[PDB]
């Protein structure tokens, strides 16, 4: 992406349009829901995330 | 109207006059009124003995 | 489970005779797993 | 537009050939959202023509880059037109001047 | 065969459908976004086969099936607007479907 | 406004015969007109109208429980006789620009087409400044006077704002003084 | 003619045989309109058999039951004995449209009263003829019914013992039995064929 | 074996955010990293801000 | 409300208990309305055994099928249990109304679905229970029909077995018998009220 | 904050 600066930030951090990571932590979020069972498999899960 | 408000979140309580204050929630363009007018008055209006 | 797939006439063959009943078991199998308490796990891969 | 000028710039708006301008000067007919309509001066006319123009405009269209194209009078009807003078603006134009 | 356009398209929302007419395609003045069909195209399709817990799966709903495959117009993902403005190009030998 | 609709269009960037400007250009002309609405939070006005020349405010259909501010907030114009107009304009109350793009990216729900969605700026303000000079008491004249200048659309009362203000203001000391 | 401006708004979706089109308890979304074809109702036993409440043919609605009010399930199996084309549309279109156009409820409303009339009719022979009784009165019955070969002595179907069952409700044999009863009467005639002679 | 084709098209809208790129007529570059709540703002003696 | 307007221009009657208004085999030619009271619509077969259908209350109309196709036969006998009030409208005139103002449809074909609703669950219920069953669905439905009392933990209901005998359509001695038998499973507390836990 | 409350007393009316 392009990029541009936080002033109020600290060393660790980074600023992050939340759908990058969003989409780069599906499989995470789908043994997740999985265990939570809300999506009990993983279409639903999909579903849900739409 | 439909207004927010902040609660008294906690009291970080280092010494009995060394002392934090956690506030939240605002609505947006407060914090800095409130932190303006806050330290103007502590600042331009207290009695005491001397 | 297999690399088969057995069919009719054989399970006579093989188990003794019977064809009509093996249907007709089949359809109360229908019976007592279709409905809505076991087959929700197939229910979104009607959704397939 | 701007506002600080050099003058070449209403010496550029024409010759794109972006826009109509007054092939002949008159007064307006018509005038639509998409289109206007001229009566051509006498002097102007020649015999056999009748002597009136028809202005169609350009829409919402692309470009090869791919953006926004249109085109809109900057002007009144029932009003006189010399020739040479312009009909409509652009996506980009004022008053026969360019404003980006 | 010849593939072939109209709204009939199997395991559908009528979501996706209420804008979509007869010959199965939107009608102007509407929005859209990924996902959503724009024309119902389907081509005739073959047949095959599928493992024995698909077939128990089709053996007892009764899933049943045609010999067609879709080949629909969609949204692309990530992108949304409003529907303004169309055409249709079609053979001189080809019967012009309806609505062109 | 929050929203408009009209007859014989599906979408902005369509057009008209008989008509100098697009439809987008007038919902322009609008986003900077100024109602005084009384007991409600949200109406609908209407509007019909045909022959040759400008239309403004003067031409609508006014309901008498709210204040129109201005008669020629001006709107368009009619290039053609034989043209005619009709169309119905939902306002709300509101504060703020929270545009109605909210509302859709909040509300899918499936509405029908011809509804303009329409950008909200509720705001009345349109200008402000203070001057510190010295409240004069005889003796206290390290004493201020504040003199607030403003600017804003009609629709408003000043003392009305000014003992809103107290009120709001109010209304969170209570979290300084009550709430500790 | 008002069917096919009913169906310049629909989406016609098309369904071979087996196609167990609605199910029972499904939230009612959307109205049916038979374009082409024949269908089965269905009743399941809760666990068992399932029963036919009866056949339909063209011209008619499926689905109009859980319109009025909100939250209504479907009632019944609906499952496509022969290939058919069913229109679509939905509710407040529909509702819309009824504000716009008439007709649709008379006929309607008219074949509700057909319905609830024979249901009577079916209530009453189901309590009171004995079952010879039921399964003749389904031998009247469908030889006017409209899918009836012309027979010049009687009126031939291929019915073959099974859904004269399933309207009346038994076992195959005894209808062997009593076929072979109303063999002796000079009523019926069959070679799985059947005719009523 | 082409036999008939359709062609359609949309409408889009775009307005501005961070990270978009910005310049004037010099060189001078620049991308937004906020945009400012007029209050905030700096301003004037006449209060007409900037 | 639009009720009274309707009212205005109808020809009122109080009939009282037990009066047959109608006789079925008449030719129809009124529709009535009960203003106030209770009906009960109901047939026999040409033996003479009666089955009662339905009971209607204020709110409802009757002479409705009729109205639509022009001088059919009336179809069951209504005979007021109660003094009723009755509004009656010839049908010319009616037809004039409707004209003159419509949405007077969809609630009689609303509650002829749920009328051809319970018709199939009758139906169906004949079909797979014995009496035990169909004594469980009649005692439950009428522990939820609004005149149930309650009995703190338990719906009270007193509508004697004399009329559940015609409810069911069945002998009552059996009632009473499986009653008993329901006693022994205690689910049902019962002396001329039964109360359902 | 009381104080100020004590400013507003004026205004609230
Ligand atoms: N007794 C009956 N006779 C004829 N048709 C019926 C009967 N019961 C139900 N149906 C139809 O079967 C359908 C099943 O569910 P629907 O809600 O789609 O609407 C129902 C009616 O159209
Ligand atoms: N099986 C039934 N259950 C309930 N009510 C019925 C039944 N059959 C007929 N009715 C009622 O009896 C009425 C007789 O005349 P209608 O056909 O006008 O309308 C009929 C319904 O109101």
């Amino acid at each position: 992406s392009v990029i541009t600066v936080g002033p109020y930030l600290r060393l660790h951090q980074c600023g992050l349009p939340k759908k990058m990571a969003l989409e780069l932590f599906k499989p995470f979020i789908y043994g997740k829901l999985e265990l939570r069972g809300l999506a009990t498999t993983i279409k639903a899960a999909k579903k849900m995330v739409e | 109207t439909e207004f927010l408000k902040p609660r008294l979140v906690d009291i970080e309580q280092v010494s009995s006059t060394h002392a934090k204050v956690t506030l939240e929630p605002l609505e947006r363009g407060f914090g800095h009124t409130l932190g303006n007018a806050l330290r103007r008055i502590l600042l331009s209006s207290m009695p005491g003995c001397a | 489970d297999m690399n088969t797939d057995y069919t009719l006439e054989e399970v006579g063959k093989q188990f003794d005779v019977t064809r009509e009943r093996i249907r007709q078991i089949e359809a109360k199998a229908l019976r007592k797993l279709r409905h809505p308490s076991r087959s929700e796990v197939l229910r979104s891969f009607l959704d397939d | 537009k701007p506002l600080v000028g050099t003058g070449m710039e209403r010496a550029v708006a024409v010759d794109s050939g972006v826009t109509a301008v007054a092939k002949r000067g008159g007064v307006v007919q018509y005038v639509d959202a998409s289109r206007i309509v001229i009566k051509v001066n006498e002097d102007e006319m020649y015999p056999g023509e009748a002597g009136i123009d028809i202005y169609n405009l350009t829409k919402y269209t692309r470009s090869n880059q791919n953006t926004c194209i249109n085109q809109m009078p900057c002007v009144s009807l029932g009003e006189p037109v010399e020739r040479g003078d312009v009909l409509a603006d652009g996506p980009s134009t004022d008053l026969g001047e360019l404003a980006l | 065969g010849p593939e072939e356009i109209t709204a009939d398209i199997p395991n559908v929302g009528e979501a996706a459908l209420s804008k979509l007419d007869e010959s199965g395609i939107v009608y102007i003045g509407a929005e859209v976004t990924g996902g959503d069909i724009l024309v119902g195209k389907v081509t005739p399709k073959g047949e095959t086969q599928l493992t024995p817990e698909e077939k128990l799966l089709r053996a007892i709903f009764g899933e049943k099936a045609s010999d067609v495959k879709d080949s629909s117009l969609r949204v692309p993902n990530g992108v949304s607007g409003t529907v303004i403005d169309v055409q249709v190009f079609t053979r001189d030998g080809v019967e012009k479907d309806k609505r062109a | 406004v929050t929203e408009v609709e009209i007859d014989g269009v599906l979408h902005e960037y369509s057009t008209k015969e008989g008509v100098q400007e697009d439809i987008l250009e007038i919902l322009l002309n609008l986003k900077g007109l100024a109602v005084r609405v009384q007991g409600k939070d949200e109406v609908i006005l209407t509007l019909n109208k045909s022959g040759i020349g400008p239309v403004t405010a003067a031409d609508i259909t006014h309901d008498g429980d709210v204040e129109i501010v201005k008669p020629q907030h001006v709107i368009c114009h009619l290039t053609d006789e034989n043209a005619s107009i009709s169309m119905r304009i939902k306002v709300q109350r509101g504060r703020g620009y929270v545009p109605a793009s909210t509302r859709i990216h909040s509300e899918e729900d499936e509405r029908p087409i011809g509804r303009l969605l329409v950008d909200a700026c509720y705001s009345p303000v349109e200008r402000i400044a203070y001057n510190v000079e010295a409240a004069r008491v005889e003796q206290r004249t390290d004493l201020d006077k504040l003199v607030i200048e403003m600017e804003t659309n009609g629709t408003i009362d000043p003392e009305e704002a000014i003992r809103r203000a107290a009120t709001i203001l109010a209304e969170q000391l209570e979290a300084f003084v009550d709430l500790r | 003619p008002t069917l096919e401006w009913f169906l310049s708004h629909c989406h016609i979706h098309k369904y071979p045989s087996k196609s167990t089109l609605i199910h029972q308890g499904e939230k009612a979304e959307t109205l049916y309109y038979i374009v082409k074809g024949s269908v089965a109702v269905l009743i399941k036993d809760e666990e068992g058999k399932e029963m036919i409440l009866s056949y339909l043919n063209q011209g008619d609605f499926i689905g109009e039951l859980g319109l009025f009010e909100e939250g209504q399930e479907r009632s019944a199996w609906v499952r496509a004995k022969t290939a058919c084309e069913v229109a679509e549309i939905s509710y407040k279109k529909f509702r819309q449209l009824i504000q716009v156009n008439p007709d649709i409820l008379m006929r309607l409303s008219a074949q509700m009263a057909r319905r609830l009339q024979v249901t009577s009719e079916k209530v009453g022979n189901l309590a009171f003829l004995d079952v010879t009784g039921r399964i003749a009165q389904t031998l009247l019955n469908l030889a006017k019914q409209p899918d009836a070969m012309t027979h010049p002595d009687g009126m031939q179907i291929k019915i073959t013992r099974q859904e004269i069952g399933q309207i009346v409700g038994c076992s195959r044999e005894t209808v062997g039995r009593i076929l072979k009863m109303l063999e002796d009467q000079n009523l019926i005639s069959a070679h799985g064929k059947t005719i009523v002679v | 074996g082409v036999l008939k084709i359709v062609k359609v098209y949309l409408a889009v809208k775009r307005r501005i955010q961070p990270g978009d790129k910005m310049a004037g007529r010099h060189g001078n570059k620049g991308v937004i990293s906020k945009i400012n709540p007029i209050e905030d703002m700096p301003y004037d003696e006449n209060g007409t801000p900037v």
